[PDB]
């Protein structure tokens, strides 16, 4: 036929053009994300220097510093994006999360999870897995408020597991976690992006070898640590978004590249079909003519 | 083929198999260019099921004795329908694909799958 | 200019020379339009293209 071929040709051509256009959208947003990501370095450097200086001359004792003597459970948080067409980004996130769950299953601990993003939320909704709380609608553009509230929630959840012996919640009154994990993606290069999963719930101290405090040193210490946790959490988000966009661009590029060949092949087929119809009609009209 | 002459289970299984194959054929156009990344899991499951079943339709008849040098096999219809119902249920999805090439029955299916 | 609109239809950030060339191309295309029943002499056309 002819109408189907013309429709498919026009369809595929416009698909190719607008795949290139959306690739340009991704390329344009890459610059803005890259410019925005590197603006929080001085604050983190100053806060880390402050914590080093304070912990140098302070006592080393805190619930977030001390470890639970028993392996009850371990929490985890999974991040994702808020739009599709990202390629295997979400697949990579799911594989890393599943492999971390497999590694943790060796100890038999029943873990708990938190999610950010609609895609991972839906995927875990389809599967038989419990969810505590979900956050969505700011992966495109985050702020400090969401990171602060997430850090507050995680800190309170960790603190609520002081005396959870067996199934008893103890004086806490609610079952509390004993370990936390974070899974995200890192921007190694314009083409190098891999998932990184790390553990940062209990602090650890390493002595590398070799001021005055107006308020209480412990007061400064335990006021300080939550700020450091919040800064780490906030720093993760922009990195995740930048890696998401970087992986997003290549999908549209390859889509255009693959879309060209369908146009080529269908044009060839239409040419052959029209040539055949013309030759057969001329043959039949001549055959009708000469026989009489 | 009609339910008045054939058992209801046969009719239902045949209709479901046809529907699955038709759906895969319909999505074959879109999957040809993009692939599986954009496609949702709700269709990835049926894609995997369709691939497994269409690979399971292969068989090794005796007629190839002079080409591949392997004896053929025969299967009663009850075993065929029960095996196809099991496969449509999705119990076998964890098994690898290349285990379904040129196999006679479900017992040989399991033996080949466990052999790899 | 056409090859660059085919690319930058959705562009927000561009090279400065690219933006200038795109603007010049758009201006020239909008200038090239001419209504019907309107013959022109050579001198005004030369002035317009200059």
């Amino acid at each position: 036929t002819l109408r189907e071929l013309r429709g498919r040709i026009r369809s595929a051509g416009s698909i190719k053009k607008i795949t290139k256009a959306q690739e340009l959208i991704a390329t344009s947003r890459i610059a803005k994300a890259q410019a925005r990501v590197e603006a929080a370095r001085p604050y983190a450097a100053e806060i880390t220097n402050m914590l080093t200086e304070l912990a140098g001359a302070s006592a080393l004792d805190h619930p977030l510093l001390v470890e639970r003597k028993q392996p009850k459970r371990a929490g985890v948080l999974v991040v994702s994006s808020d739009r599709g067409l990202c390629g295997a980004y979400n697949a990579n996130v799911l594989r890393r999360a599943e492999e971390l769950f497999s590694l943790l299953r060796d100890e038999g601990k029943d873990p708990v999870l938190y999610v950010v993003g609609r895609k991972a939320l839906g995927y875990f909704s389809f599967r038989q897995r419990t969810v505590v709380e979900s956050w969505t609608g700011f992966s495109e553009r985050p702020t400090y408020e969401n990171a602060r509230e997430i850090a507050d929630t995680l800190v309170n959840a960790f603190m609520a597991g002081a005396d959870d012996e067996g199934d008893d919640a103890g004086a806490d009154g609610i079952l509390g976690v004993d370990e936390l994990h974070i899974v995200f993606t890192e921007f190694r290069s314009m083409l190098s992006q891999t998932a990184v999963a790390r553990r940062a719930a209990p602090m650890e101290v390493e002595y590398v070898g070799e001021y005055s405090f107006e308020p209480d040193p412990e007061t400064l210490f335990d006021a300080l640590l939550p700020r450091y946790i919040a800064t780490r959490v906030y720093a993760a988000l922009l990195e995740a978004a930048a890696s998401e966009s970087a992986s997003r661009r290549r999908a549209m590029k390859s889509a255009t590249d693959n879309a060209d060949d369908l146009i080529k092949a269908l044009t060839l087929a239409a040419n052959r079909e029209r040539q055949a119809q013309i030759t057969q009609e001329i043959s039949e009209i001549v055959g009708g003519a000469n026989a009489l | 083929l009609d339910p008045a002459i054939v058992g209801d289970e046969h009719y239902r299984v045949a209709q479901e198999v046809i529907r699955i194959l038709q759906r895969y054929k319909d999505l074959q156009d879109i999957i040809a260019i993009l692939g599986i990344d954009e496609l949702s899991e709700e269709d990835k499951q049926l894609v995997n099921r369709a691939r497994r079943i269409e690979r399971f339709l292969s068989q090794n008849m005796m007629a190839a004795e002079q080409f591949t040098g392997q004896p053929g096999s025969t299967v009663p219809l009850k075993e065929t329908i029960e095996a196809f119902d099991k496969l449509t249920k999705g119990e076998f999805d964890h098994l690898p694909e290349q285990a379904f090439f040129l196999i006679g029955g479900l017992d040989d299916l399991a033996k080949k799958a466990e052999s790899l | 200019y056409r090859e660059l609109e085919a690319f930058a239809a959705f562009a927000s950030d561009l090279d400065a020379a690219s933006k200038a060339q795109l603007d010049r191309g758009a201006r020239l295309v909008e200038l090239l339009k001419q209504p019907q029943y309107s013959p022109l002499a050579v001198e005004e056309q030369v002035v317009a293209i200059f």
